[PDB]
DNA sequence: CCCGGTGCCGAGGCCGCTCAATTGGTCGTAGACAGCTCTAGCACCGCTTAAACGCACGTACGCGCTGTCCCCCGCGTTTTAACCGCCAAGGGGATTACTCCCTAGTCTCCAGGCACGTGTCACATATATACATCCTG
DNA sequence: CAGGATGTATATATGTGACACGTGCCTGGAGACTAGGGAGTAATCCCCTTGGCGGTTAAAACGCGGGGGACAGCGCGTACGTGCGTTTAAGCGGTGCTAGAGCTGTCTACGACCAATTGAGCGGCCTCGGCACCGGG
């Protein structure tokens, strides 16, 4: 969904993938 | 009564830890007690002023929230 | 075709002259004074409206205004303003 | 025996209490203080259980912010330790004084 | 397959003081500039313009951040100025003149 | 009809109770306003104005001036304890500040 | 019991904020 | 019984072969927290 | 038959927002699109905060937004921080941060 | 009992839309409801003030838009304005 | 316009500091003060232009500035009629 | 004169008057500069510009009054940049 | 700090009722838009000059270092009360009855808000000696 | 322990800006006088949420010891202040021009308003599973 522009969408997906990879 | 000493040295030290301090002076506790007492006195005065107009015998978290909003310290969690 | 704007300068000067017969006031001071009156009017009226909305009342009354003044004015100014308002509300309802 | 150097346990306490989310002030003493303060405003006023908790939450948040600003002011003076003058400057800049 | 052309003009004006100044010996004022050929706002795509002067000045590397980009200065001799125009997009190579 | 008496004169105030009531009733404040609210509001405003005017006139006489200027307002506000708290977050144009020089920056 | 006995507005102002 | 109530979790996390209860007249009330905690324990055999 | 929320494509209660606006003494006439716009803005802000708090709580091995992670999101987002600057979230805690001067070495 | 009311249902729906699997506790839900109420109050007050400034007796979508502009910081304002305008445009077409 | 922040010179900033009580001023304090004044004017004038555009007006009146300052918390008397 | 006497003189002089300390013509150009970034061909009233200048001067005076105490806190007489930075941070403008 | 086991009460989903949201229908009024205008904002140019810019010089303030003295910090043991459950009953809230206060409308009428000209009535700017008020000897 | 040498007051004056004061206008207000509405005050009364009893350990507190941090003294260096000279654009106010904020006049779609219908939301209840708690690595 549209929450905010580039600096938020991509950074947010990256933060989401962070712990997914760490697991 | 004079039960202001309920906010003791260990409690003030834990508050300082949470605030990020790693070393406290010897005269910080008596100053923090007075600052907290003034802040309380103000918030409780506003709460009691709301309660008197509300004609309620019990002070409410809603009155506390209104007092905090008046003082500018908006608080979330208690229905406001 | 006139665009007349209102103000409180006619009464701010009456009170000024009654509390100080010999002292005047400049136009800039009168403007700042009217601004102060407007600001405090807005503050007190908004506080009374907030009290009414909290008490679930659609009308603001003298009691809401009194509690709003008690909340707004600090310390030994609150008491003075409240005594003045109370005395005025009692001298007004006595048909004088 | 074994004792840590000054500055090792303070950092542990900081790292602990900065992540833990729980009221640090003692509940019953804070309640007694709230009752004392309300006694000087109106006699025989009752308080809801949630009102005291809200007051404690607000006071603890205010004190946490005050101590943050105090530590900032202390570090501004090249001092790792805080002192009442730091709280004074913090409040002065905040506009509370 | 997208090619965008932006016309610009870069230059310098100079005014002669009429006599050599006793303070620093300079004889001319000069303003070095980049401006657009069209009546358009360069700031929509230019992040900054850097002007590198001769090493006689206290700082040779000057910066400007709004169009019409220009610097006013004083001097007595002619020298080559390197103007480096940076674009908002960091992936685009800045232009050198 | 009988000689019309204004609400301001009836109460004993100078500020316009009619205009205060008009603002209160047409504003965001509430649906309808009681007769006692605007009287109280105008009385409070008049009291604040009288107080600040007394202080400004005192400052003016101290400075040897007959006309209250924004200097006499700023000085009055920042010298009074309670009016300062009331108008802490309010700036006054051409009012200036107080000569509050820190004791640490004085000749030694 | 409420003493009152006076005007509604004045009475409320005087007592409701003792 | 008191310590069993205090640490029912620790005891409940342990599988017991036999559960012996001396003077079982202390759990005669089914509405008792003691009775509830002792029933919520994992035991293969029970001896009152 | 059709709720104005679904009509506008929103999840928030456009009707409740209109009722609250017309009953809150905000104005004597609430526009047709004013409550729709307000509900849309509220839904946008709510979605932002909920997404941030969700992926802040899921970053800690949890699957349920809690006040701690709500506070973490509100204080890590520079926009939401400026928005709720003078607001305090109960049981939210503070951000982990130790000054370099206090830190050893 | 009374009928205290909240946006809990809609908050939960938006939570499901953003994170289909991440739930929310009761404390968090109450905090979100309080936040929504406070933002509503602020935006409505700013819109009423704008109406009083422009001498308009009505709060319109344009007033709400300007109130959101006067409150949200930058990108947040630009996104909330787009959301509101799109919502109103889609509403006007039905 | 451009680079008009430099229209706040060192004498002006030093007078502003004298009025605030500062006795001795550093070198970079002037740049810091220019940057802070610019950031403040940015927000104030953004609020003013937001109050103006919404009114479909081409002139930024004094009431718009007053409302912007009120929003920012800097209530200003003397320009409200 | 000794460094500091002519400075305390100016302190006492400017804490006595109320005139504007920033020059009009230079400050109006800065105001129009900052307004250009929001609206092209924007008109401003003289009263509006004067109110803006008054607000700016009051804000800067308050900022320097706080910076003076921030500097004195470090046993320093000269205000350094970290002083204004701490002032802003504790005020909440660049926290 | 991370990991596997148990456990429980608070989260989340279902039931059902009602009251708010919605559908349909009317009046009118604030507003959208075009017409006109006259103020004020904009641009420009020259005489005056006060303020700004640049540079020299040294004096005093930042700042770095060192040393003492102690005042907090970590750890052990000792004493107080915060905390977690029951039991009256005192209040916070539903339910009903009813009146003073305000709303709404329409005339009648005192009051203030300017357009204008006239007459007073501050204190800004100018001038000078008196007083500090220095600072180099 | 002075004295040129500045700077800062203190007092007096005057005439041009501005309060100050009529003179009539009127139109937006301010109040008086009937008629109608309505919500909250007041009195009960059922029902939860306080405030009040006795234990349990967990945290507050008291002490100790030495260690690292505050505060004072001192000195090196440099930069920030002050003065002088050169330079620049800021203040003034005089003229020209038109752009649009504002007043105004007309016609109209939108929303408050009122009545009837319907289902979205919310209190309530129960089943269940995400994370609180915990002891070994």
């Amino acid at each position: 969904r549209q929450s905010t522009a580039e600096h938020t969408r991509q950074t947010f997906l990256r933060v989401q993938e962070r712990q997914g990879q760490s697991r | 009564r004079d039960n202001i000493q309920g906010i003791t040295k260990p409690a003030i030290r834990r508050l300082a830890r949470r605030g990020g301090v790693k070393r406290i002076s010897g005269l910080i506790y008596e100053e923090t007690r007075g600052v907290l007492k003034v802040f309380l006195e103000n918030v409780i005065r506003d709460a009691v002023t709301y309660t008197e107009h509300a004609k309620r015998k019990t002070v409410t978290a809603m009155d506390v929230v209104y007092a905090l909003k008046r003082q500018g310290r908006t608080l979330y969690g208690f229905g406001g | 075709k006139r665009s007349r704007k209102e103000s409180y300068s006619v009464y701010v000067y009456k009170v000024l002259k009654q509390v100080h017969p010999d002292t005047g006031i400049s136009s800039k001071a009168m403007g700042i004074m009217n601004s102060f009156v407007n600001d405090i009017f807005e503050r007190i009226a908004g506080e009374a409206s907030r009290l009414a909305h909290y008490n679930k009342r659609s009308t603001i009354t003298s009691r809401e205004i009194q509690t709003a003044v008690r909340l707004l004015l600090p310390g030994e100014l609150a008491k003075h303003a409240v005594s003045e308002g109370t005395k005025a509300v009692t001298k007004y309802t006595s048909s004088k | 025996p074994h004792r840590y150097r000054p500055g090792t346990v303070a950092l542990r306490e900081i790292r602990r209490y900065q992540k833990s989310t729980e009221l640090l002030i003692r509940k019953l003493p804070f309640q007694r203080l709230v009752r004392e303060i309300a006694q000087d405003f109106k006699t025989d006023l009752r308080f809801q259980s949630s009102a005291v908790m809200a007051l404690q939450e607000a006071c603890e948040a205010y004190l946490v912010g005050l101590f943050e600003d105090t530590n900032l002011c202390a570090i501004h003076a090249k001092r790792v330790t805080i002192m009442p003058k730091d709280i004074q400057l913090a409040r002065r800049i905040r506009g509370e004084r | 397959g997208v090619t965008i052309v932006k016309p610009i003009v870069y230059g310098n004006v100079a005014r002669y003081f009429g006599k050599k100044r006793e303070e620093d010996g300079h004889t001319h004022q000069w303003t070095v500039y980049v401006k657009p050929y069209r009546n358009e706002d360069m700031s929509a795509y230019v992040k900054k313009i850097q002007f590198k002067l001769h090493e006689s000045y206290g700082n040779p590397l000057r910066v400007v951040t709004k169009p019409p980009y220009e610097i006013t200065e004083t001097g007595w001799g002619e020298f080559e100025i390197i103007i480096k125009i940076f674009f908002i997009d960091p992936n685009e190579r800045p232009v050198t003149l | 009809r009988a000689k019309a008496k204004s609400r301001s004169s009836r109460a004993g105030l100078q500020f316009p109770v009619g205009r205060v009531h008009r603002l209160l009733r047409k504003g965001n404040y509430a649906e309808r306003v009681g007769a006692g609210a605007p009287v109280y509001l105008a009385a409070v405003l008049e009291y604040l104005t009288a107080e600040i005017l007394e202080l400004a006139g005192n400052a003016a006489r101290d400075n040897k001036k007959t006309r209250i200027i924004p200097r006499h307002l700023q000085l009055a506000i920042r010298n009074d304890e309670e009016l300062n708290k009331l108008l802490g977050r309010v700036t006054i144009a051409q009012g200036g500040v107080l000569p509050n020089i820190q004791a640490v920056l004085l000749p030694k | 019991k409420r003493p009152e006995g006076m005007h509604r507005e004045v009475y409320a102002l005087l007592y409701s904020d003792k | 019984y008191k310590l069993v109530l205090q640490d029912h979790q620790a005891f409940r996390r342990k599988n017991w072969r036999y559960l012996i209860l001396d003077e079982a007249q202390n759990i005669k009330n089914f509405k008792s927290q003691r009775w509830q905690s002792l029933l919520n324990f994992n035991s293969q055999r029970r001896l009152l």
